[PDB]
C-alpha cells in the first residue's frame, strides 16, 4: 500500500508531539552540539552516498530517520533519567538524541539499499529503545566508563545492523548485484560525509565529557587517534589491493576507525602515543574487515552489510571495548574492569537479540520493501532526475 | 642464472649482453616466475632493438603469460606505441584475448593512450569485442572519461 | 619508458607505516600532555582544522579526474603533517607539551604545505607528497627558528611568513617536476572548498593572537577585507578572461584575496575601510594577474605568491606608522623568500627521484594512477 | 554592454568603502559561533540549495555569493545608519548577524528570480532590497516593538513576496509552460540537498542569535529544533501524499523540510513548550508541501509570478503562519507585546515587500542590465565559462 508510509510518518509525529506534551518542559556546550549535529545529518548521510543509484536514498532517507530518532531517543532517554517522571530539555539532552540517531544510522548503513523507508522508521523506534535500555544499563548498572560510546553507540549499531541484516537475508544479492556499485561522483560526495565525520569527530568524543581534564583529553586522544588511523588505513589500503591501488571505501571508511576505537579512552589517560597506536591498530582492523572478512560475512555468513559497519564501527567498537578494559588493567582509569568487560558483553549482545527481533518484524511483507532486482535504486522510492 | 641474466638485460635494454648470452646458449622462450619472456619484458620497457632482435632469433610471437597476454597485449597497456608498430609489422594478433578477455585496443583504450587506439583501430582491431564482464573499449573510455579515445573510437566506428 | 604506473604495493605501505611508527615512538619519547574557555580555545583550531581538511581539500578537486587524489591526498598530507609539526615545534623552539594551542599551531604549519601542494597536486604520488610534507614543515620550522635567532621574536609568532613561504615553497616544487581539464560537479565541489576557506579564514588571521581586542579588529578586518574581495573577483574575472565570461576556476582562487592581503597587518588595521580599500586593491591586482602572468604553471599559485609579497609590502607600510624597523622587516621578508626558494628547490631534485615511482608525465592529473577501478586490466 | 557589470560593482564597492570610512568604527566571542552557523547558513546553505538547475549551479552558487557578499557590507551600513539616526556608530558581532540577515532576506528574493535575471541585476536587487528590509524590520522593531526573533515576517516573508513582486514584474510569456533547462539533475540535487542540510542543522542558531541571553535563547534553539525534527516528517510524508504512485520528491525534501525551522520563528523565544514547536512544525511541513504540489502551479499560469525555486512554499506561506503562530501565542499569554503589534508587523512586512519589489522589478524591467532571453533562461553558459565535461 502506497498509504502506507505517510501513515506512520504522521502517526509517529503525532505520538511524538503528545509524548513531548506529557513529558517535556524547558550554553557552554552548543558548539559542540552543534559539531555533533553536523556528523550527524552531512557526516552519516553523504558517507553513504557512494551507491551509484542510491544518493537520494542515502541522504534523505538518513534525514528522516534522524529527525524522527532524536525526537523518539529525547523521550526514551529522558524517561529512563527520570524513572517516568517530567523532565527539563538542556543542551545535553539533544546530544544524546542525536547519539541515539546515530546509533540507528549506523545500524542503517548496514540495510542500506535493502528496505523501505517505513521499515526505517519502524527500526528507528524498536532500536532506539533496545540502545537506550542498554546504554542506561552501561552508565548506571554497571556505571563504567565509555564516553565516547565504542560499545554503547558503535558496536551496537553495528550488530544490531548485523542482525537485522541477517534476519533480512536475501539469497538473489548473495553473489551480488548490478546496482551495488560506487560511481566516481559518488565517491567525491562521500568523501564529504568522511572528511566531516574526521573533522569533528572530537567533539563526538568530548560532548558529554566531565569538563576540565576529561574533556581536554578526550579532544586531544580523539584527534590524534585519527591523525594516526589516517595513515595506517592508507598504508593497509595500498598494501592489500592490487600494485598497491587505493580503495574509496577504506579510504572513506576506515579512515574513521580510529575515532570509534579510541571512544572507550577517550577521556582516559592514555597519552597521545597511546592514542596514536589505538588509531592506528583501529585503521589497520577496519582495512582488514573490508578487505576479508566482509566478503566471509556476505558469502558464508549469509549477513550482507552494504557500508561496511562492522568493519568500522563493530570491530573498532569492540578492539575499543578491549582497550578500556586494558587501560582499566594498567591504571588509565577508576572505573572497573568487570564493568567495562559487562558493557562491552551487554551492549553487543543486546544488539544481536535487539536486531533478531526488530528484523523479524521487519521481514513482514507489510512495508513495500524492494524486489530484489529494486534493489539500491532510488527510482523505488524516489522520482528520479533522467540524467546525471 | 644465464637466464635470468638474459632476462634482466632484456627488461633493461641492454642487447649487447643479452646477444651475448643467447649466442652463449640461452634459450629464446625462457620466462620469469610470471611468465614473461624476454620478448614480454622488451615490450613492457619499450625496446624496439630488443623487439627486433628477439624477433629475428625465432622468438614466439604469440606466447602469453599467465595472464593471458601476449607481447601486444603487454605493449598495448604500456603505452609503448612505437613496440606497438614493430610487433603489429611483425604478424600480432591484433584481436588477441586474455584469459579476462581483455584484447589490446581494450588496454589501450583503458589507459588513455590515443595513439596506440589509432593505429589498433587502423590495424583492423574489432572494437565490439566484449570482456568476460561484457565491458568494450567504448565502455572502458566511457568510464575512465578517456574523451579523446571515446571520440576516435566513435568517430572511427 | 613503461606508462603504466609501478606497483607501489611494497613502496607505499611500508613507507607510511614506518613514518608512523616513528612518529608514536617520538610522541612516546618527547610528548607530554598538559578550563573555562576550553571551548571556546578548541573553536580556533577545529576552524583551522576545517580549512585544512575541507578547504584546501576540495579547493583543488576541480580537476576533470583527479578530485579523489586531491581530497584523499589532501586529508593524508594534514594528518601526517600536524603529527610531525607538533614534533618540529617541540624539538626546534625549547619536552614537547601538547596542548590545544599547540595542535592549533601543528595545524597552521601543516596548512602551509597543503597550500604549497596545490602547484604539484595532479602530477605527484602519495610518497613524494610525504616527503614534501616533512622537508616543508622542516624548512618552515628552520625558518621560523633562525627569524626567531636573529631578529629575536617569538618563534610561535613568525609563522605569520606562512602565506608567501608556501606560495612561493610550491612554486619552486613545481617548477622542478617534469613537464606535462576541469568539469562542473567538481567545480562545483571546489566551490565549497572554497566558500569554507573564505568563511573561516578570520580564524587564519588571528589564531596567533591574544589579546581579545586584537583578534576582534583582525577578524573584522578579514571579514571585510574579503567580503570586498569576493564582489571584486567576481565582477572583474569576465575582463580577465578572453571570451569576457566568469571563470569559476578563477573565482575559487580569487576569493581569499583580501583575506591574503590583510593577514600579516589585520591587527593593526584601525578601521574597517582601511581594510575595504586592501580588499579592492588585492581584487584589482587579482584580475591583473590572471589576465598578465600567463604571458609572462599554476597561474593561482603565481597570482597568491603575488598576493602575499602585496601583504608583506603593506605590513611595511602600516607598520612604520603605527627607517630601521623598515630594513629590518625588508631583511625578514628577503629571509623568508630565499629558504622558501632554496627548500622547494631540494625539495625539488628529491622528488624527481627515480625511487618514487612518480606517474609519467603522461599519466598527470588522473586517479586512475594512484586508485582502483572496476574493469580495468590489471598486471602483465 | 561590455563592462557594465565590473563597472557598477566597482562604483558600488567605492561607495561602500567611503561610507564605511564616513559612519563605521570599531558578548562578541559568546555570539561568534552563532555567527560562524549563520555565516555558514547565507554562503554554503542558501548556495547550495538553489544548484538543484542542472546548467545553473556554478550561477546559483556564485551569485549567491557575490549577493551575499555586498548585501552585508550594505546590509551594515543602513542597518547601522538607521539605528544610529545618521550619526557615526562602532560595529560589533550583532551587527555582522544582522548584516547577514539582510543578506538572507535578498537570497530569498533571488531565489524566486533565479535563472532569468543577470548579476547586473542582482546587483540592483540587494542595494534596493536591502533599505526596503532594513526600514521594514527597523519599523517591526522600533516603532510597533513586535518579536520576531526568528524573523518570520521581516525576513522570510518580506524577501519571498518581495520576490515573488519582483517575478511578476519580470514575468516572461515564453516562460509560463516551463522551459528545457528548468529541471533538476541527479548530482545538482546532491549538492542542494548539501545546502538543505546545513540550513536545517545550523537554523536554531538562526533563531536564537539575537536572542536574549539565559532562558530566551535556549528556548529559540529548543524550539527550532524540535520544530525542524517536527517538519521533516510531514514533509516527507506529504511528498508521499501528494505524488504519484507515492514516489518522494527532492524538490521537497530539498525544501519543505526547513519550513518547520521558518514558521517558528516568530514564536522562537516564546514559552511555547517544545510540543508547540513540533505542531508548528508539522503543521509547516505540510504547508510547504501542499504549497509546492498546487500553490506554485497555480501562481505560475493563472498569476503569472514564476518562482524558481518555490520561495513562496518555504518562506512565504510559512512566515506568514509564523507570524499568525506568534499572534495566538500572545493571545495565549506566552508572550508580552499586544496582538495588535504582531498583526502590524505581519501586514507591514507583506506590503513593504510587495511595494518595494514592484518599485525594484520595475528598476530591473529596463534593458540595461543585460538580463537573458527565454532560450538562455537557466543557463550558466550566458554569464561562466562551462567546462565541456559534466
Ligand atoms: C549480529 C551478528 C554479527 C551475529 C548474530 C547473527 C545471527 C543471529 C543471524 C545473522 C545470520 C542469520 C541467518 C542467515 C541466513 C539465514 C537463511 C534464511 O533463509 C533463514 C534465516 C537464516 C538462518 C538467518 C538466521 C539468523 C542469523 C543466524
Ligand atoms: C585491541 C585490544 C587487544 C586491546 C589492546 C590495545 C593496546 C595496544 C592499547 C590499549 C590500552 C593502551 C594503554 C592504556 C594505558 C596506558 C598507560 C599510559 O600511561 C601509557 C599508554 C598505555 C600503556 C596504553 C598503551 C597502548 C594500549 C596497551
Amino acid at each position: 500500500m502506497r498509504f502506507t508510509f505517510p501513515l506512520m510518518a504522521i502517526v509517529l509525529e503525532i505520538a511524538m508531539i503528545v509524548l513531548f506534551g506529557l513529558f517535556v518542559e524547558y550554553f557552554e556546550l552548543y558548539p559542540l552540539f552543534q559539531d555533533v549535529h553536523v556528523m550527524i545529518f552531512v557526516g552519516f548521510g553523504f558517507l553513504m552516498t557512494f551507491l551509484k543509484k542510491y544518493g537520494f536514498s542515502s541522504v534523505g532517507i538518513n534525514l528522516l530517520v534522524a529527525a524522527l530518532g532524536l525526537q523518539w531517543g529525547t523521550i526514551v532517554q529522558g524517561i529512563l533519567q527520570s524513572q517516568g517522571q517530567k523532565f527539563n530539555i538542556g543542551i545535553k539532552n539533544m546530544i544524546n538524541a542525536d547519539f541515539s540517531a546515530a546509533t540507528v544510522l549506523i545500524s542503517f548503513g548496514a540495510v542500506l539499499g535493502k528496505t523501505s523507508p517505513t521499515q526505517m522508521l519502524i527500526m528507528t523506534i524498536l532500536e532506539i529503545v533496545f540502545f537506550a535500555h542498554n546504554e542506561y544499563l552501561v552508565s548506571e548498572i554497571f556505571k563504567a566508563s565509555d564516553i565516547g560510546a565504542s560499545m554503547t553507540i558503535h558496536a551496537f549499531g553495528a550488530y544490531f545492523g548485523l542482525a537485522v541484516a541477517g534476519i533480512l537475508y536475501r539469497s538473489g544479492l548473495r553473489k551480488g548485484h548490478e546496482n551495488e556499485e560506487s560511481a566516481y561522483y559518488s565517491d567525491l560526495f562521500a568523501m564529504i560525509g568522511t572528511l566531516f565525520l574526521w573533522m569533528f569527530w572530537p567533539s563526538f568524543n568530548s560532548a558529554i565529557a566531565e569538563p576540565g581534564d576529561k574533556q581536554c583529553r578526550a579532544i586531544v586522544n580523539t584527534y590524534f587517534s585519527l591523525a594516526a588511523c589516517v595513515l595506517t588505513a592508507f598504508a593497509f589500503s595500498s598494501l592489500v589491493e592490487h600494485r598497491g591501488k587505493l580503495n574509496m571505501v577504506h579510504i572513506q571508511n576506515a579512515t574513521l576507525a580510529g575515532g570509534v576505537a579510541v571512544g572507550t579512552c577517550a577521556d582516559m589517560a592514555i597519552h597521545p602515543f597511546g592514542s596514536m597506536i589505538i588509531g592506528s591498530i583501529a585503521g589497520m582492523v577496519s582495512v582488514l574487515g573490508y578487505k576479508f572478512l566482509t566478503p566471509l560475512f556476505t558469502t558464508k555468513l549469509r549477513i550482507h552489510d552494504t557500508c561496511g559497519v562492522h568493519n568500522l564501527h563493530g570491530l573498532p567498537g569492540v578492539v575499543g571495548g578491549l582497550a578500556g578494559i586494558v587501560a582499566v588493567a594498567m591504571g588509565a582509569s577508576n572505573t572497573s574492569m568487570a564493568m567495562q568487560a559487562a558493557a562491552l558483553g551487554s551492549s553487543i549482545g543486546t544488539a544481536v537479540v535487539g536486531g533478531l527481533m526488530t528484523g523479524l518484524i521487519l521481514k513482514l511483507p507489510l512495508w513495500g520493501q524492494p524486489s530484489d532486482q529494486n534493489c539500491y535504486d532510488d527510482s523505488v522510492y524516489w522520482k528520479v532526475p533522467k540524467t546525471r | 642464472d644465464a637466464a635470468t641474466s638474459f632476462l634482466r638485460a632484456a627488461r633493461s635494454g641492454n642487447l649487447d649482453k643479452a646477444l651475448d648470452h643467447l649466442r652463449n646458449g640461452v634459450d629464446i622462450n625462457t620466462c620469469n616466475q610470471n611468465g614473461l619472456n624476454g620478448l614480454h619484458l622488451a615490450s613492457k620497457e619499450g625496446h624496439v632493438k630488443m623487439v627486433v632482435e628477439l624477433l629475428h632469433k625465432e622468438i614466439i610471437l604469440e606466447t602469453t603469460t599467465k595472464k593471458g597476454n601476449t607481447a601486444l597485449h603487454i605493449a598495448a597497456l604500456a603505452g609503448q606505441d612505437e613496440v606497438v608498430r614493430e610487433l603489429v609489422n611483425y604478424g600480432a594478433n591484433v584481436n588477441a584475448q586474455s584469459q579476462k578477455g581483455f584484447t589490446p585496443l581494450y588496454m589501450a583504450a583503458q589507459e588513455n593512450h590515443l595513439e596506440v587506439v589509432k593505429f589498433l583501430l587502423e590495424n583492423g582491431a574489432n572494437q565490439n569485442v566484449a570482456t568476460e564482464d561484457g565491458f568494450t573499449p567504448l565502455a572502458v573510455a566511457l568510464q575512465q572519461g578517456h574523451e579523446n579515445v571515446v571520440a576516435h573510437l566513435i568517430n572511427y566506428g | 619508458s613503461s606508462k603504466y604506473p609501478r606497483s607501489v604495493r611494497r613502496c607505499l605501505p611500508l613507507w607510511a607505516l614506518t613514518l608512523e611508527a616513528a612518529l608514536i615512538l617520538l610522541f612516546y619519547f618527547f610528548t607530554h600532555y598538559d578550563q573555562k574557555g576550553l571551548v571556546a580555545s578548541y573553536q580556533v583550531g577545529q576552524d583551522l582544522t576545517v580549512m585544512a581538511a575541507l578547504g584546501l581539500g576540495f579547493l583543488t578537486s576541480n580537476f576533470r579526474r583527479h578530485s579523489w587524489s586531491s581530497v584523499a591526498f589532501n586529508l593524508f598530507m594534514l594528518a601526517l603533517g600536524v603529527q610531525w609539526a607538533i614534533l618540529l615545534d617541540g624539538f626546534l623552539s625549547q619536552k614537547v607539551v601538547i596542548t590545544l594551542f599547540s595542535i592549533r599551531l601543528a595545524t597552521m604549519s601543516a596548512m602551509s604545505v597543503l597550500i604549497s601542494a596545490g602547484a604539484v597536486l595532479g602530477k605527484v604520488n602519495l610518497a613524494q607528497l610525504v616527503v614534501m610534507v616533512l622537508v616543508e614543515v622542516t624548512a618552515l620550522g628552520t625558518l621560523r627558528m633562525v627569524i626567531s635567532n636573529i631578529f629575536n621574536t617569538d618563534y610561535h609568532m613568525n609563522l605569520r611568513h606562512f602565506y608567501v613561504f608556501a606560495a612561493y615553497f610550491g612554486l619552486t616544487v613545481a617548477w622542478c617536476l617534469p613537464k606535462p581539464q576541469r568539469a562542473t560537479i567538481p567545480s562545483l565541489s571546489a566551490m565549497l572548498g572554497a566558500l569554507f576557506l573564505w568563511m573561516f579564514w578570520p580564524s587564519v588571521n588571528s589564531p596567533l593572537l591574544r589579546s581579545p581586542i586584537q583578534r576582534k579588529n583582525a577578524m573584522f578586518n578579514t571579514y571585510y577585507a574579503l567580503a570586498v574581495s569576493v564582489v571584486t573577483a567576481i565582477s572583474g574575472s569576465s575582463l580577465a578572461h578572453p571570451q569576457r565570461k566568469i571563470s569559476m576556476t578563477y573565482v575559487h582562487s580569487a576569493v581569499l584575496a583580501g583575506g591574503v592581503a590583510v593577514g600579516t597587518s589585520c591587527h593593526l588595521i584601525p578601521s574597517p575601510w582601511l581594510a575595504m580599500v586592501l580588499g579592492l586593491v588585492a581584487g584589482l591586482i587579482s584580475i591583473g594577474g590572471a589576465k598578465c602572468l600567463p604571458v609572462c604553471i599554476s597561474v593561482m599559485h603565481s597570482i597568491f605568491s603575488l598576493l602575499g609579497l602585496l601583504g608583506e609590502i603593506t605590513y611595511i607600510v602600516l607598520l612604520v606608522l603605527h627607517g630601521f624597523q623598515v630594513l629590518l622587516s625588508i631583511g625578514e621578508l628577503s629571509l623568508a623568500i630565499v629558504i622558501a626558494l632554496t627548500s622547494g628547490l631540494l625539495t625539488g631534485l628529491l622528488l624527481n627521484l627515480k625511487i618514487w615511482k612518480a606517474p609519467h608525465v603522461a599519466k598527470y592529473f588522473d586517479d586512475q594512477v594512484f586508485w582502483k577501478f572496476p574493469h580495468l586490466a590489471v598486471g602483465f
